[PDB]
């Protein structure tokens, strides 16, 4: 009888479904892993 | 995006100028020291 959860609004649910205000406004984003690695390779012989 | 990883003392044309410097240098201490040599007798 209710959907209580992370749930988007957009009108192809729109259609047979009713919405309530919104709760908490949000995009849409991109993840990806973060790296450190440093190049140290034969410090001594690299510019040799 | 064009650019390039810059060049590090990779440079033969570079350093082979400097060096021909360097030889001329000996060629001027050469001729350097001839001339030292005439001028001292």
């Amino acid at each position: 009888d209710m959907i209580v959860a992370p749930l988007t609004i957009n009108n192809e649910r729109a259609q047979y479904i009713e919405f309530s205000k919104p709760f908490k406004y949000q995009g849409l984003t991109i993840l990806v892993k973060k790296e450190i690695p440093r190049s140290t390779l034969d410090s001594f012989m690299q510019p040799f | 995006e064009k650019n390039e990883v810059m060049s590090s003392q990779l440079d033969i044309d570079n350093m082979a100028g400097v060096f021909y410097m360097l030889g001329a240098a000996m060629a001027l201490s050469l001729i350097t020291f001839i001339c030292e040599h005439l001028f001292y007798w």
